[PDB]
RNA sequence: AACCGCUGAAAGCAUCUAAGCGGGAAGCCCACCUCAAGAUUAGAUUUCCCUAAAGAGCCGUUGAAGACUACGACGUUGAU
RNA sequence: UCGAUGUCGGCUCAUCUCAUCCUAGGGCUGAAGCAGGUCCUAAGGGUAUGGCUGUUCGCCAUUUAAAGAGGUACGCGAGCUGGGUUUAGAACGUCGUGAGACAGUUCGGUCCCUAUCUACCGUGGGCGUUGGAAAUUUGAGAGGAUCUGCUCCUAGUACG
RNA sequence: GAAACAACCCAGACCGCCAGCUAAGGCCCCAAAUUCCUAGUUAAGUGGGAAACGAGGUGGGAAGGCAUAGACAGCUAGGA
């Protein structure tokens, strides 16, 4: 049940030989540094906590670096944490190694990241409202909300209402993804799908739980 | 002479064990509640928590009479349109075994910042043990 | 507050308010209920000892 | 089976049984004289 | 009626009262079951006599299914219970093989059913299951489960049915 | 749930029910995804630091982050 | 309620009920199969586009698994519209001597408000959480989601 | 007092009291006062909405018909 963390490299396609064009995105795996492995007895639930990537020592805390020190693990960009099983914690000891190897070819995968934020955002695009009259005499209404509630009863706006807000920048998964091809001498992992993010996003790659 | 109140400063809450293995769950929860509230000690008085710490063990071993473990329904409304929910007394007292006694006795209690602070003292805990033997609370049948 | 005090007082030793009332009437007993919940809340003593004159009345 | 606030007993193969407080007609020779109070 | 009459203990069959809880052994196996607390259950000389506690009309109806169900167990456990299963149509049939029967009705897919423990099936024939059992109540589950998989149609007949057992008879195409 | 049971008495029979044992729906509770300890019952683990420390903030360079914020990166030991 | 609670319809956006339209599970059937008919359970989702008319509706065309019945100020104009109704102009028919009138018709005819509180959608600041700090987190709980067609095969088998 | 409730029930406020008795209504907790006593009924949370009508729920009361010249039910045989 534990995976690995990426960045997202771009996309680009991976020809069949029968012809196909498989839509693919590239996802660097830097060494996933275990920098700590939880279980029932210290920490109630069992689980991997991982970084990758780097920091220089001056932007890196004493408390972390205290904590990095005690795994023997270099200082990752960030740390990040795998809910696993008695299974999953086999050969995973303090300090260890999570390379690309985790994952096979032809493999379902849940990627999950940050989506590319939009910012504000009306009912229009955030909730796919129907946009009014551009002409027939409305007014300064068009991509307007519309109403919000009934009259007296219930005399309120329900909780839930759909209306303009913050879009995007929000943690998504997408299931059911196969694994492309998988390189781990240069840290590859080519995907077959479309990852939530930005390019240089971090994303975090799991086996799929649908199965 | 006057009627004279509590003094907050001057009030000691003592510390119980109360075993609810079998013992009806409204029965109990007025026993409760009286204690929570003070009602049993001469220097009461409606505007002070003279009471005690209850703690309740085996809070799981409760017992209703008649048909109410099939039948009575505890709702919620989360506050979201059509969102009312229900649970059994059976199917929450294997979910959340604690929640069953502390609701009997919340609503027997006033309704208020001290009606808040007095529920505060019922320690209830599903099983035979709890995490109190540095207050030794003495057993008490209620 | 009085009746609430004295209650307590006498489920402390012996019996409830109800049959402490009926006690102290029998017993022509006027104290009052304002000096009744006094004794009880300042001197258990004396009302320990006022409980028995009701008890043995009934 | 026929649901209706009358239920009784129509050839005489028809018994009256009650399960969990409800009034049913059962017949071991018309399955159509099955009959329950609701 | 069914509660005031003895229960007669035959040579091998012996019955144990431990702590509210009935064990009847003899040659078949062991069979138990739980004694009602509002029943009492009392020996006697190859016979077992058992009484309510209180004499009202709820504990004179728990010691009418007590003896009742300890009576099968002494029948069950002496020489056992036995039910017939009969398969009628024009590719039904059955396979007994061990704990697990097999039997290919009408469907895509043969479907495998196994039998509660304490019940044994044995097939002679391809189209008839003969099920054995020391307790009535899972010999009759099994064989109720069985027949359950295809009941007997009213138009042909077809379908698992029980032996000795009336299955109406409707007729197709009527005017 | 409706519905169908097994064994079974009240009621010598019968009976899904009274004791006891089953099957059974896109419905309920989980399971999936997101949020979530202001869960004031404010939880847990790993480190770091205490004669202004550990850190945080201001400021600056800024970002597929963004109304302002917040969040992310960097500030010469540096590719912001 | 007349020191003012804006009328019908449309648009937008809904929320609930179940007396269920589809899908799901069943009993009976004058249930062979395929299709149905009734009644029980069931509200999780889903539940068209047009022509006509101001229409809601209704008729019709073509679909669909289905094109549900309702409540919500006959939901929703400080969200939009303004076709009808219901001002002032004008005309026809009709009534009136007439000024005029018509749940008769016809052509035309100003829809204001920068949001304080509640509510809701987002996004912050403060303080607290038994010294402080950097991170990682458990999950009491909350929300989202929940639809369904067709083809092949079983098998042209069961049934007829 | 009737949850809240001009018109219902009890009762007619001169003022003050940290005195007592009662009315209607009440006495497990919220919330003052009985987890009071005696004899029963209900198993429906009826109590704490709703009828014709239906049913082998359960308790009680006046009578009856049949019965060890074997009564009711079951089973066997006949039912011409």
């Amino acid at each position: 049940a534990i995976g690995l963390v990426g960045k997202k490299c771009g996309m680009t396609r991976v020809f069949t030989e029968a012809g196909a064009s498989i839509p693919v995105t590239v996802v660097e795996i830097s060494a996933n540094r275990i920098t700590q492995v939880k279980n029932t007895d210290v920490d109630g639930y069992q689980a991997i906590q991982v970084t990758t990537g780097t920091r220089r020592d001056s932007r890196v805390t004493a408390a972390q670096k205290g904590h990095f020190a005690k795994a023997g693990v270099a200082a990752g960009r960030g740390v990040w944490e795998f809910r696993a099983n008695d299974s999953d914690l086999e050969g995973r000891e303090i300090g260890g190694e999570i390379l690309a190897d985790l994952f096979e070819q032809g493999q379902m995968v849940d990627v999950t990241g940050n989506s590319k934020g939009k910012g504000f955002q009306g009912g229009v695009k955030r909730h796919n409202f129907s946009m009014q009259d551009a002409t027939h005499g409305n007014s300064v209404s068009h991509r307007a909300i519309g109403s919000t509630g009934q009259n007296q009863s219930p005399g309120k706006v329900f909780k839930g209402k759909k209306m303009p807000g913050q879009m995007g920048n929000k943690r998504v998964t997408v299931q059911g993804l196969e694994v492309i091809s998988v390189d781990v001498e240069k840290g590859l992992l080519v995907i077959k799908g479309a990852i939530p993010g930005a390019t240089g996003g971090d994303v975090i790659v799991r086996p799929s739980v649908k199965a | 002479m006057k009627t004279l109140s509590a003094k907050p400063a001057e009030v000691t809450h003592d510390w119980f064990v109360v075993d609810a293995d079998g013992k009806t769950l409204g029965r109990l929860a007025t026993q409760i509640a009286s204690r929570l509230r003070g009602k049993h000690k001469t220097n009461y008085t409606p505007h002070v928590d003279t009471g005690d710490f209850i703690v309740v063990i085996n809070a799981e071993k409760i017992a209703v009479t008649g048909k109410k473990a099939q039948d009575k329904k505890y709702y919620r409304h989360s506050g979201y349109p059509g969102g009312i929910k229900e649970t059994n007394f059976t199917k929450l007292i294997a979910h959340k075994p604690e929640d069953v006694l502390h609701k009997a006795v919340k609503g027997m209690l006033p309704k208020g910042p001290l009606g808040y602070a007095m529920i505060k003292k019922l320690k209830l805990y599903a099983g035979t043990d709890h995490p109190h033997e540095a207050q030794q609370p003495k057993e008490l049948d209620i | 507050l009085w009746i609430a005090r004295i209650n307590a007082g006498a489920r402390l030793n012996g019996l409830s308010y109800s049959r402490f009332i009926n006690g102290m009437k029998k017993a022509n007993i006027t104290i009052d209920r304002r000096v009744l919940a006094d004794i009880a809340m300042h001197d258990a003593a004396t009302f320990g000892a006022l409980v028995e004159k009701a008890k043995a009345e009934l | 089976m026929k649901v209706q606030a009358s239920v009784k007993k129509i050839c005489g193969s028809c018994k009256v049984v009650r399960r969990k407080g409800r009034v049913h007609i059962i017949c071991t020779a018309e399955p159509r004289h099955k009959q329950r109070q609701g | 009626r069914v509660a005031k009459a003895p229960v007669t203990l035959p040579n091998g069959v012996s019955v144990t009262l431990n702590d509210r809880q009935v064990e009847v052994k003899g040659k078949n196996g062991n069979l138990s079951l739980r004694l009602h607390d509002l029943v009492e259950l009392k020996q006697e000389d190859d016979v077992v006599t058992l009484s309510p506690t209180v004499d009202s009309k709820e504990a004179m109806m728990h010691t009418g299914t007590i003896r009742a169900l300890l009576n099968n167990y002494v029948i069950g456990v002496t020489e056992g219970f036995e039910r017939r299963l009969q398969l009628i149509g024009v590719g039904y049939r059955a396979q007994a093989t061990g704990n697990k029967v097999t039997l290919n009705v009408g469907y895509s897919h043969p479907v495998e059913y196994t039998l509660p423990e304490g019940v044994s099936a044995e097939t002679p024939t391809q189209t008839e299951i003969v099920l054995k059992s020391n307790d009535k109540q899972q010999l009759g589950q099994a064989a109720a489960k069985i027949r359950g998989f295809r009941p007997p149609e009213p138009y042909k007949g077809k379908g698992i049915r029980y032996s000795d057992e009336h299955v109406i008879r409707k007729e197709a195409k009527k005017k």
